[PDB]
C-alpha cells in the first residue's frame, strides 16, 4: 500500500492529470516555444519591409 | 524522456535556422547598401573629410 | 508464495524510486541547460532585432 501511495503521489506530482512529461521542462519548452514564436513574428515583420 | 530529447533537439536544430536567416538578412542587405561606385565613392569621403579635418 | 513469488515485473518501488530519481534527472540535465543556451541565442537575436 505504501508502495502504491508514493508511486501514485511521484506520477502525479500534485496535479489531478498525469504527468508524464517533467512539469517545468514542458513550460520551459511552452516559453521557448512562444519567444521563438515572437522573434519570428518580428523577422516576418523585417522580412516584408525587406 | 525520449520525446523530451527529441524536442530539445528538433528545438536546437532550428533555432539556428532562423539565426543565420536574420545573419543572412544582415548580410544582404549589407551587400546591396553599397555597390561597386559607393564603396569607392566613401572611400574618397574618407579622403576628403581626412583632408579638411 | 504467491506474494513471495507474483512480484510485478522490474526492479522494486522502493529501488524505483531512485531508478525514476536519476532517470529524470538525467532527462532534465541533457535538456534545460540547451534550452537555457538557445534562449540566450533566441534573446541576442531579439536585441539584434
Amino acid at each position: 500500500n505504501k508502495d502504491v501511495d508514493m508511486l501514485c503521489d511521484t506520477l502525479y506530482q500534485g496535479g489531478n492529470q498525469l504527468l508524464l512529461s517533467d512539469q517545468e521542462l514542458t513550460e520551459q519548452f511552452h516559453k521557448v516555444e512562444s519567444q521563438l514564436n515572437k522573434l519570428n513574428h518580428l523577422l516576418t515583420d523585417i522580412l516584408a519591409d525587406v | 524522456s525520449e520525446l523530451d530529447r527529441i524536442n530539445a533537439q528538433y528545438l536546437e536544430v532550428k533555432c539556428g535556422a532562423m539565426i543565420l536567416k536574420l545573419r543572412m538578412e544582415e548580410l544582404k542587405i549589407l551587400s546591396d547598401t553599397y555597390t561597386v561606385e559607393k564603396v569607392e565613392v566613401h572611400r574618397l569621403i574618407r579622403d576628403r573629410l581626412e583632408g579638411a579635418i | 508464495l504467491h506474494m513471495k513469488t507474483s512480484l510485478p515485473p522490474g526492479l522494486p518501488t522502493q529501488e524505483l524510486l531512485q531508478i525514476q530519481a536519476s532517470q529524470e534527472k538525467q532527462q532534465k540535465e541533457n535538456l534545460g541547460q540547451a534550452l537555457k543556451r538557445l534562449e540566450k541565442l533566441l534573446k541576442q537575436a531579439l536585441e539584434r532585432i
